[PDB]
């Protein structure tokens, strides 16, 4: 009996939650994309300077 | 200011890495150690004979000697870091200026120094004092590692305020 | 305020996107595992008390 | 007043950098203050021991050495901002004449 | 209202999934002992009653 | 009639998206835990009489 | 539950809504090379004093 | 107005947020006080003892003591809502003109 | 200026406090508005005096 209640106390504490965890991996991979398409436009914002002449 | 920082931003990603390499040869040790738990406890039988203590002994005698193998050998390239050469924390500067510095302090941890290497389990005293060694070792790698991992989380918000 | 030597729009773009893919990597190592104590990054309280649950 | 103002102008964006770089400094205190908070809440358990608060301490002792140093550290080229010498208002001109001043206090944190 | 944040959606729907999953793993043990009163969560007068009975 | 500060096709379109993922949002909900009546939101007399029914 | 709520009301104050961003990325987008052109435009016009006969 | 109207959304955003805690808090209090009901009916055997009524009341006396806890502990960063300070309701704007208000009241559980 | 447009004593903390603060702002862009079409109605006669004068 001792043995399942401790086992019961240590999971709570080292072990992962996958509701927990899937919603963040889901989470972050939409700000790698988000973040990948704000840095590439971001990149070309120099280039106004050469509209005017040079 | 600039170009001190991002040479100061690597500074402190070296200090991560062998922070980094430290805690993961002590997870090894920790589990080699509950195994020797268990034969202890295993060792206790009033069914055993004299012979049969000899063969728990030859298992317990090689996983001590892994311990000191472990100990001697985690090195960054070619620097070992378990072997005390980390006992007066070494020195990372992570700013521009003079005084902004963080110290890693990594204590030596092996056999002789966990106070193992002669663990006998022949008569009642001999047992019960092989068991209290075993519990103190774990104690102390437990509070090795907690030092390990609140410099790390230090030196992160570092990078970031440094960024 | 047309400049063509410095990008701050950039610097702090890149910091944004290292802040993204740091969290990515550490969530696919815990369910890659099953365990949130994988290193002493995080509760430095829980894997003592693991250790003692444990023996 | 053409010239006086337009080095009125380089005197106040002088003046946003400076406010600029000590607001992202106490953004950093705030967070690692945020975990000083979980960790008392979390050593309030009944169920750890002496050792386990011990461990506990260790971390919120140097949460708190940093907040010291990001506190000696934040400076604008050489002149650091947030050890009290912004304590008393300094002061930046951006007019072309006397009494046109803008005064910006940072308080030592 | 489109926000990359937080998920209140999920946080409802996780609370849910984890009072089904306690509710299905309480009528397992039930069933595989066959005793409604298996701790003191249930009844605590039904445990103290059925102690003088079983005696 | 070739405005380039204000976007009122936008602010409409808007509006629209917002109304159609709140939508969405709310049939979830109730999907994942199987109650028309989770707040206060909808019947308010429904739930009145469903506690005395409860009861 | 009322960990959920408070994420509700603590999203409405710091996080953008990407329909109200989106609109107004692009909304200056245009103005950038709307004022480009007329900038370029505006810096010949002394061109006409070299019409008059130097 | 445009402006004004801006303001006076994210004014009663405000609004929806806390009755939507108020009631989520309230949700809870009614199933305790359920359980409530089936032990003042359990306890009304005949095949019941003295000291069989004195363990059913340990246990009516700890669901009354949280739903005090939670009366006291439900609050909006960290205005307390169930104690009171609602009680005569409180007013947020909604508009742009003076004299657009609602009225939120929340009386004491 | 501040003293002129009758502001420099705003108060937020009573009821009473925020609607007496309400009013004299909508009066203090009424006067600004009021002042600006005087200004513009006198360069608008000007212009026509330089015109005719040429």
């Amino acid at each position: 009996n001792t043995q399942a209640n401790v086992a019961d106390a240590k999971s709570r504490i080292v072990d992962v939650d996958f509701a927990k965890e899937t919603s963040a991996m889901t989470k972050y991979q939409v700000l790698q994309q988000t973040g990948s398409a704000m840095l590439a436009q971001a990149n070309q914002l120099p280039q106004v300077a050469l509209s005017l002449l040079g | 200011q600039v170009r001190g920082l991002e040479v100061g931003m690597r500074n402190a990603n070296d200090a991560i890495s062998i922070a980094q390499i430290a805690e993961g040869a002590m997870q090894e040790q920790t589990n080699m150690l509950q195994r020797m738990r268990d034969l202890t406890i295993q060792s206790e039988n009033g069914a055993n004979s004299t012979a049969d203590l000899v063969s728990i002994k030859a298992e317990m005698d090689q996983l001590a000697t892994e311990i000191d193998s472990i100990g001697n050998s985690t090195a960054f390239g070619n620097t070992k870091l378990l072997t005390g050469t980390f006992s007066a924390g070494k020195v990372f500067q992570v700013g521009h200026q003079e005084g902004e510095d963080i110290k890693v302090t990594v204590k030596a941890s092996n056999k002789t120094s966990l106070s193992v290497g002669a663990l006998n389990n022949a008569t009642s005293a001999n047992r019960a004092s092989s068991l209290a060694k075993i519990d103190a070792a774990i104690k102390t790698i437990d509070s090795q590692r907690a030092d390990l991992g609140a410099v790390q989380n230090r030196l992160a918000h570092n990078i970031s305020n440094s960024a | 305020a047309i400049t063509v030597n410095t990008n701050v729009t950039s610097m702090k773009a890149q910091k944004n996107l290292n802040t993204s893919n740091s969290g990515l990597s550490t969530s696919m190592e815990r369910l890659s595992s099953g365990l949130r104590i994988n290193s002493a990054k995080d509760d430095a309280a829980g894997l003592a008390i693991s250790n003692r649950l444990n023996s």
